[PDB]
């Protein structure tokens, strides 16, 4: 009954945690 | 307690018998209020069944234009994105959402500034579905899922999403496009995808709707825009590489 799923995301939104997605390329070397 | 009632099975039933207007606003608000208060076995048991049923009611309000049919019909297809909003709420109603045609279609074309309430809470389910770590990197297809709506309302796959960040709308409607302009931005790791977007929307004029956004002492809005503002710094350096 994990019903909150979404509800979490809402706040990751929200306080802009969820957009501190990045795996990371670069070609500078 | 549980007593014999409207289980998930009758409200099926009950969406599928051709309803409009008020008694199915009312259908749909009982049932968004049933989705969040009753357990995710409630809502398995109305996944396909159910999910299926409001997307037929909500395909055809959409082209059932409001300002030409039903005063109740803005309502009640916003009251089935808060019925949806119930129901991706968990685990395999999420799953049974991506399972759909044009359950994703659907939400972006629920994105009317007109209706301004119902595209800030299409906007929230369309950025919950971008940021996700799972599956495919959904934010990708869901700008697949605009291009789509582009042709079918004749607008700038954009153009409504810009539209909602208009000094004299509500706050709330404003930052629900910059919201999910930044859910479709950060999860890709492509650089040139992600400021090929960025470029996009500043073509129709985003440019000119930050400078006036900076000037809100809000919450949010705030947050959007130093997040879009501190990628698009990162990928200015991204892009430039070397020197």
């Amino acid at each position: 009954d994990e019903t909150g799923v979404l509800d979490s995301l809402l706040e990751a939104l929200q306080s802009g945690a969820a957009f501190r997605r990045k795996r990371g390329p670069r070609q500078a070397n | 307690s549980g007593s014999e009632s409207k289980s998930a099975m009758m409200y099926i039933q009950e969406l599928r018998s051709g309803l409009r207007d008020m008694p199915l606003l009312s259908c749909l608000e009982s049932l968004r209020v049933s989705l969040n208060n009753n357990p995710v076995s409630w809502v398995q048991t109305f996944g396909a069944e159910g999910l299926a049923s409001l997307l037929d009611i909500l395909k055809r309000l959409h082209d059932e234009k409001e300002e030409t049919a039903g005063s109740y019909d803005s309502r009640n297809k916003h009251e089935i994105i808060r019925c949806l909003k119930a129901f991706m709420n968990n685990k395999f109603g999420i799953k049974t959402m991506l399972e759909t045609e044009e359950g994703i279609l659907l939400l972006v074309r629920a994105m009317d500034p007109a209706v301004p309430n119902m595209m800030i809470d299409a906007a929230k389910l369309l950025s919950a579905l971008c940021i996700l770590p799972q599956p495919e990197d959904m934010n990708e297809r869901v700008l697949e899922a605009m291009t789509e709506r582009a042709e079918m309302d004749e607008v700038e796959r954009f153009q409504p999403l810009l539209d909602g960040l208009k000094s004299g709308t509500t706050i709330a409607l404003k930052v629900g496009c910059l919201q999910l302009i930044n859910a479709l931005i950060t999860p890709a790791e492509e650089l040139d995808f992600r400021v090929h977007i960025r470029s996009e929307l500043m073509r129709l004029g985003l440019h000119q709707v930050l400078q006036d956004l900076r000037e809100i002492e809000n919450e949010d809005m705030r947050v959007q825009l130093n997040v879009f503002d501190e990628q698009g710094e990162e990928d200015s350096y991204d892009l430039k590489g070397r020197l």
